[PDB]
């Protein structure tokens, strides 16, 4: 009819916005966790270098 | 910029939906039940016209039959 | 006073006062002289019906569009259309209102100069300004970057913009548009027996295209499905009865957009000219253009095009970039809404081409600083 | 009718799914970010003690 189509369009705008936000948040999590794990690896290498210096 | 999208979108996101629902409800209420009732009324009047036509046709055929 | 935001277009003239949401009067731009003789006396028969009046008497007229591909080929008819638009559809004399026409990119200069000369001499407006049809469609989306594909009815053009700085070397204008799709649909309908020839029946084929055709997500699968089942055959009632059934002509008509080899055009589809337009841009603004691809214009209203185009570009583009296609529901009037917004701005109020300036430099003022 | 109900329910389900997924991703992002900050803070002190050891 008439109002039904507009209501469907609203329900679809919510769909697109929610899905896009979810995808963006997932990409953010991937990037942040990669950052953290690379920092942890750098910390490990520093520990090993400290061990060599102690030797 | 991009700050009038809220003030031009969110408005009709709810007001338009509610107003169109109101329009559909009032139009259906005004239209469907009244149309069915009026058609039934016209049908009853049509049946009465049919009875009157049958009576008149029969009486005229009775008299005129010579 | 208020400004008149006219938008000539090619196929539908959209006009209205600046500052509203939708154009006040939208009507086809056709001028049709009668072609038969006419025997009734005193019937009040005019010599040319323009606008929406000639879409009701089209049975005895020969409609002819005054704008072929963006450019204007018949200046007298265009003047008649403008006169009708001002006086009968808006009923505001042009002597007291600025006007904001719109023009496709890469159009001949003489067209624009003649347009401004007409507006200043015949209608005698106070001040007029000509704007590129894609920047307005970018205004309406509320963005400031993005690459807009404005597939009108005359010409499809693809203007990329970043941070408000247009890139003049990356505009890809292609002359396939809604009219060629109408002609191709009228040409493939003949494969079932329905022949439309008269210039009046082109309108019927246009209505068929608008109401039935859709863009297939995958072309070969649809061609295979339509050739086995019969779940696609949708019927349509002509203006006199004799319903017709459209089979796989439904998604073959708008497929011409992505494969212009169907109508013999050499160039690549609208799915690949956008990617080429992006790749001509600098290497650092390609991500933003990928994420803010904007659709506009009438012909981009086919059901299912915003998914086919996204699939195609995602196939072409690098796998890391995110491809997003902005397809607002108010696509058809996007250019005019943007025009209204631009005309309503205070910063823009001193960019109009004032009449005294035209009197001092002639019609060639439009190419000058007042663009 | 029938189609309206199923389509509306499915679309609302899609919106809710995307929203909850985004919230989970953002929570993990915040936790990973704070842990990364901890890693930075500890790494600086590790570098300082390494420098003293080297001296
Ligand atoms: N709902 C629709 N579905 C498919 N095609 C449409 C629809 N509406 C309009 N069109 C096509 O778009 C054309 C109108 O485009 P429009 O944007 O008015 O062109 P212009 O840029 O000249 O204004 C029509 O000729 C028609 O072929
Ligand atoms: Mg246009």
């Amino acid at each position: 009819m008439d109002a039904i189509k507009k209501k469907m369009q609203m329900l679809k705008l919510d769909k697109e916005n929610a899905l896009d936000r979810a995808e963006q948040a997932e990409a953010d999590k991937k990037a942040a966790e990669d950052r953290s794990k690379q920092l942890e690896d750098e910390l490990v290498s520093l520990q090993k270098k400290l061990k060599g210096t102690e030797d | 910029d991009f700050d009038d999208i809220h003030r031009k979108r969110m408005e009709k996101d709810l007001n338009e939906l509610q107003a169109l629902i109101e329009a559909h409800f009032e139009n259906r209420k005004k239209e469907e039940e009244e149309l069915v009732s009026l058609k039934d009324r016209i049908e009853r009047r049509r049946a009465e016209r049919a009875e009157q036509q049958r009576i008149r046709n029969e009486r005229e055929k009775e008299r005129q039959n010579r | 006073t208020t400004a008149l935001v006219c938008d000539n277009g090619s196929g539908l003239v959209k006009a209205g006062f600046a500052g509203d949401d939708a154009p006040r009067a939208v009507f086809p731009s056709i001028v049709g002289r009668p072609r038969h003789q006419g025997v009734m006396v005193g019937m009040g028969q005019k010599d040319s019906y323009v606008g929406d009046e000639a879409q009701s008497k089209r049975g005895i007229l020969t409609l002819k569009y005054p704008i072929e591909h963006g450019i204007i080929t018949n200046w007298d008819d265009m003047e008649k259309i403008w006169h009708h638009t001002f006086y009968n559809e808006l009923r505001v004399a042009p002597e007291e209102h600025p006007t904001l026409l719109t023009e496709a990119p890469l159009n001949p200069k003489a067209n624009r100069e003649k347009m401004t000369q007409i507006m200043f001499e015949t209608f005698n407006v106070p001040a007029m300004y000509v704007a590129i049809q894609a920047v307005l469609s970018l205004y309406a989306s509320g963005r400031t970057t993005g690459i807009v594909l404005d597939s009108g009815d005359g010409v499809t053009h693809n203007v990329p913009i970043y941070e408000g700085y247009a890139l003049p070397h990356a505009i890809m204008r292609l002359d396939l548009a809604g009219r060629d799709l109408t002609d191709y649909l009228m040409k493939i309908l003949t494969e079932r027996g329905y022949s439309f020839v008269t210039t009046a029946e082109r309108e019927i084929v246009r209505d068929i295209k608008e109401k039935l055709c859709y863009v297939a997500l995958d072309f070969e699968n649809e061609m295979a499905t339509a050739a086995s089942s019969s779940s696609l055959e949708k019927s349509y009632e002509l203006p006199d009865g004799q319903v017709i059934t459209i089979g796989n002509e439904r998604f073959r008509c708008p497929e011409t957009l992505f494969q212009p080899s169907f109508i013999g055009m050499e160039s690549a589809g609208i799915h690949e000219t956008t990617y080429n337009s992006i790749m001509k841009c600098d290497i650092d603004i390609r991500k933003d253009l990928y994420a803010n691809n904007v659709l506009s214009g009438g012909t981009t209203m086919y059901p299912g095009i915003a998914d086919r185009m996204q699939k195609e570009i995602t196939a072409l583009a690098p796998s890391t970039m995110k491809i997003k296609i902005i397809a607002p529901p108010e696509r058809k009037y996007s250019v005019w809404i943007g025009g209204s917004i631009l005309a309503s701005l205070s910063t823009f109020q001193q960019m109009w081409i004032s009449k005294q300036e035209y009197d001092e430099a002639g019609p060639s003022i439009v190419h000058r600083k007042c663009f």
